[PDB]
RNA sequence: ACGGAAGGGCACCACCAGGAGUGGAGCCUGCGGCUUAAUUUGACUCAACACGGGGAAACUCACCAGGUCCAGACACAAUAAGGAUUGACAGAUUGAGAGCUCUUUCUUGAUUUUGUGGGUGGUGGUGCAUGGCCGUUCUUAGUUGGUGGAGUGAUUUGUCUGCUUAAUUGCGAUAACGAACGAGACCUUAACCUACUAAAUAGUGGUGCUAGCAUUUGCUGGUUAUCCACUUCUUAGAGGGACUAUCGGUUUCAAGCCGAUGGAAGUUUGAGGCAAUAACAGGUCUGUGAUGCCCUUAGACGUUCUGGGCCGCACGCGCGCUACACUGACGGAGCCAGCGAGUCUAACCUUGGCCGAGAGGUCUUGGUAAUCUUGUGAAACUCCGUCGUGCUGGGGAUAGAGCAUUGUAAUUAUUGCUCUUCAACGAGGAAUUCCUAGUAAGCGCAAGUCAUCAGCUUGCGUUGAUUACGUCCCUGCCCUUUGUACACACC
């Protein structure tokens, strides 16, 4: 990374944690195939 | 309508005092503060598992030497009791860290 | 069983540390952070404090079962003694192996050095930390090796309240031109401990004086 | 050597600024004085604390201290 | 690998049915634990399985981690020949 | 950043004052060298050379002489059920009861085999591509920010003449004031608690039951619960204790330093653990299923099996052990530690009894352990003898012959015992190492390694000094000042 558009890191950064606590607020609330496997050459026996 | 005195001896083996000595002085007091009869927490030798190894992976340098070293507490506490309190006692008052038994018998 | 208690401790070091690797591996894409094993008559509690448990979990049951199967067939337990449930952890902001495996990650999806360290810093921080610090070390897109610090807020190096505060991870992220280690080192503020000294042993408050007027000759009250 | 790191020398100061009256030229009780008083962390920081508080005190006697 | 299919579907079967198989990486066992054929016979079913994308694997301290995948679920479905609704330890026990 | 200038310091990896030595010898052990089929390899000033936990008989193992195997995923293609492929008894063959290969002719059934592609293992290379860890600078004391001051600015001052300290530890001086990292604090261990909570897995007093000698009551023992009581000694929880206290000297009567009294303790209480910023082409790909790239991949650098090798010996270097005797050797006798460790799906730590000169054997046994081994009855050391300064009975190298243990295996002699054989070495040139109090030195023990093997290491206790309590002379480092055309920074 180049010392000279460090600002541009420091911003993005910034943005990246704050999408970060974005992704973690919508998480203090956010939004069978049977006859079993040992059975079926039991059944099939 | 059962029950009887059967004897009993609690041995806790721990490597947190503050943990073993939690289970340790929760079971004394819950035994007499509902009058039984025991003998309290014997607290064996704390006994220390060393390990003395060379820091470094290869061979270069100064022989730098370092020792790693951990405690074992072990502490027991006898009881005569009938046979609902051991199993109540037994059961709950558990703890991650802290190692419980009971053994019985005479001999 | 018939083991003697020094073998016995010894012996059960080495299963958490078998098992937290075990873990570490199979579940870093769900941000594994470490587990602890609770012994019990009728089972063996394993508790997984991950981040993302509804993965670590999978459709009605689905991974935590081969997890399960998985820990079992190995250490020979017996199909019910032993027990998995995962759990997600208060705020991973403060969790030293949260935040190295979200660098890996980071610098996996290639975002820029920094930029992956530096906003890794400022979650930390705002994850209320007293203090954090990052250090990557290797070789990127250049051949000679480097390696930079990246630190923010107040840290302490020294004796015991290191074991006490600062909470360290490394871990190896494995690239194309080579492996670069991270090095995460976040340190927890002290006056929440929660359970242990609430200050650093450094810390002396001094009580404000009361400001008080005086005089007044004698007398005495009756009651 | 046993020259007192700032923390202690520093302590002490703030301690003698605001209760010399209470304080004493005698350390056991200017002990038990800096736990109601002031919160350390550690029974050896404390000592060390009182011990000089007690020597600035026991100075003052015979002549002012600048700081 | 050189192995009757015998031996073949052991493997496959009781993978089938685990839905997980784990066993130690050291060659020259002969007898599994819990299946019935060489540890060599394992290892190498599965690495093949695997690398034909129908298991994972995981390996640290030693001992190898083989997890069944949805695709594979297929696979071995065929080489079973057992029907469509089928299994694989992917019940939720009795109520636990 | 650096100098071959200048001024200050700091230190038993520096001297002073001394101790105990290494350097000489015999052997043990690493490194070189030489030799070799191979004698695998890393590392070479402090910071390579009893280091890689590196004590290699197989294994380990990487080296050498040979022999098997694929454990060559997966994809396409080919051969192909009239059989793609697999195995083998005997013989031959072979080191071999390897169907290795061949003779012969059964067997196996789509798992292989051929090809290309793509993988894969590799103690192969590269540590000058890397991670991680470690060592060194460092027995060091340094690093940074807020408000203010200076400067157009990079910067500076704060962070300093002096004094003080183990310490950028403080006092003080002061365009600075007041803080944070590192030092301190903190934590661990060894010291003090007749104060607190207890104990048949620790121990004391009394009491029974009982032995011995005295007898006048006494003295000395026995008895894992015949009973009662306690916690001094032992154990470990919670507290308490010390803060260089009181006093007195000395000092810019400042931080401090010195002496005396008291105290378990007054050298950072003694010893450790932790340990900022930064640097090195330090070491490690031979710890890793950490790793990039390179090499190799079936007559293999994969792996395994048989045998040899790391031990080879004109010689150079380093760490060590044992000694050159009388403060001793030998023989009998006294007889005292502390840190440790021990067997489940097993053969670990071993008491006691026998047998054996011994090493050892055998029969039982206690212990998953403050419970048993073990009071680890250890060694120096203490006592009474013998020998008498003679290479002597100091010394025990080398060597013969016999017994026994570990192990599948002991030859190039694993180790142990016995008789014999009886070397060098009569205190060590130039040089050089370590160290300030329960320390040096002497002395043995447990643990790591470990089937068997410690002349090594990590710790431990036993016996217990002489001499400093200083300085900058040597050596090493740090600091200002100062020069620079160096900044990839004197490689
Ligand atoms: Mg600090
Ligand atoms: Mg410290
Ligand atoms: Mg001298
Ligand atoms: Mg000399
Ligand atoms: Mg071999
Ligand atoms: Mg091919
Ligand atoms: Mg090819
Ligand atoms: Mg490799
Ligand atoms: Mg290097
Ligand atoms: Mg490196
Ligand atoms: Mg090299
Ligand atoms: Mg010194
Ligand atoms: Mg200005
Ligand atoms: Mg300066
Ligand atoms: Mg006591
Ligand atoms: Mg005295
Ligand atoms: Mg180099
Ligand atoms: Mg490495
Ligand atoms: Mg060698
Ligand atoms: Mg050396
Ligand atoms: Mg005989
Ligand atoms: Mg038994
Ligand atoms: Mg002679
Ligand atoms: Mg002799
Ligand atoms: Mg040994
Ligand atoms: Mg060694
Ligand atoms: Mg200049």
């Amino acid at each position: 990374g180049d010392d000279k558009k460090e600002l541009s890191a420091e911003k993005e950064a910034q943005a990246d944690a704050a999408a970060e606590i974005a992704e973690d607020a919508a998480e203090a609330e956010d939004a069978l195939q049977d006859y079993l496997n040992q059975q079926a050459n039991n059944q099939f026996n | 309508q059962q029950q009887q005195i059967i004897k009993i001896r609690i041995t806790l083996t721990s490597t947190k005092v503050k943990q073993l000595e939690n289970v340790s002085s929760n079971i004394v007091k819950n035994a007499e503060q509902h009058n039984l009869v025991k003998k309290g927490p014997v607290r064996l030798p704390t006994k220390v598992l060393k390990i003395s190894t060379r820091k470094t992976p290869n061979g270069e340098g100064s022989k730098t030497w370092e020792t790693y070293e951990m405690r074992i507490h072990k502490r027991y506490i006898d009881l005569e009791a009938p046979v609902q309190i051991v199993k109540r006692i037994t059961q709950i008052t558990i703890e991650p860290g802290v190692d419980v038994e009971v053994v019985v018998a005479s001999n | 069983a018939l083991i003697s208690k020094k073998r016995k401790l010894v012996a059960d070091g080495v299963f958490y540390a078998e098992l937290n690797e075990f873990f570490t591996r199979e579940l870093a894409e769900e941000g594994y952070s470490g587990v602890e094993v609770r012994v019990t008559p009728t089972k063996t509690e394993v508790i997984i404090r991950a981040t993302r448990t509804q993965d670590v979990l999978g459709e009605n049951g689905r991974r935590i079962n081969e997890l399960t199967l998985l820990v079992q067939k190995r250490f020979k337990y017996a199909p019910g003694t032993i027990v998995l449930y995962a759990e997600r952890v208060q705020d991973r902001g403060l969790s030293a192996v949260a935040q190295a495996e979200s660098m890996k990650f980071k610098l996996l999806n290639g975002l820029a050095i920094r930029r992956a360290a530096y906003g890794v810093v400022r979650y930390v921080m705002e994850s209320g930390a007293k203090g954090c610090e990052v250090v990557v070390s290797g070789k990127l897109r250049a051949a000679r090796a480097k390696a930079m610090k990246f630190a923010d807020g107040f840290l302490i190096h020294s004796g015991q309240p290191v074991n006490d505060f600062i909470d360290t991870a490394t871990r190896h992220v494995l690239m194309r031109q080579g492996v670069l280690g991270i090095k995460v080192k976040i340190m927890r503020d002290p006056a929440k401990s929660r359970t242990g000294p609430k200050a650093l042993p450094d810390a002396v408050t001094i009580i404000e004086p009361k400001e008080e007027e005086p005089i007044l000759a004698p007398s005495v009250k009756d009651y | 050597g046993r020259v007192r790191t700032k923390t202690v020398k520093r302590a002490s100061k703030a301690l003698i600024e605001r209760y010399y009256p209470k304080l004493t030229l005698d350390f056991q009780t200017n002990k038990r004085l800096c736990d109601e008083i002031a919160t350390i962390q550690s029974k050896r920081l404390r000592n060390k604390i009182a011990g000089y508080t007690t020597h600035l005190m026991k100075r003052i006697q015979k002549g002012p201290v600048r700081g | 690998m050189l192995m009757p299919k015998e031996d073949r579907n052991k493997i496959h079967q009781y993978l089938f049915q685990e839905g997980v198989v784990v066993a130690k990486k050291d060659f020259n066992q002969a007898k599994h634990e819990e299946i019935d054929t060489k540890n060599l016979y394992v290892i190498k079913a599965l690495q093949s399985l695997t690398s034909k994308g129908y298991v994972k694997t995981q390996f640290s301290w030693q001992y190898y981690y083989y997890t069944l995948t949805e695709e594979g679920v297929e696979y071995l479905r065929e080489y079973l020949n057992l029907p469509e609704h089928i299994v694989p330890a992917t019940y939720i026990q009795e109520r636990n």
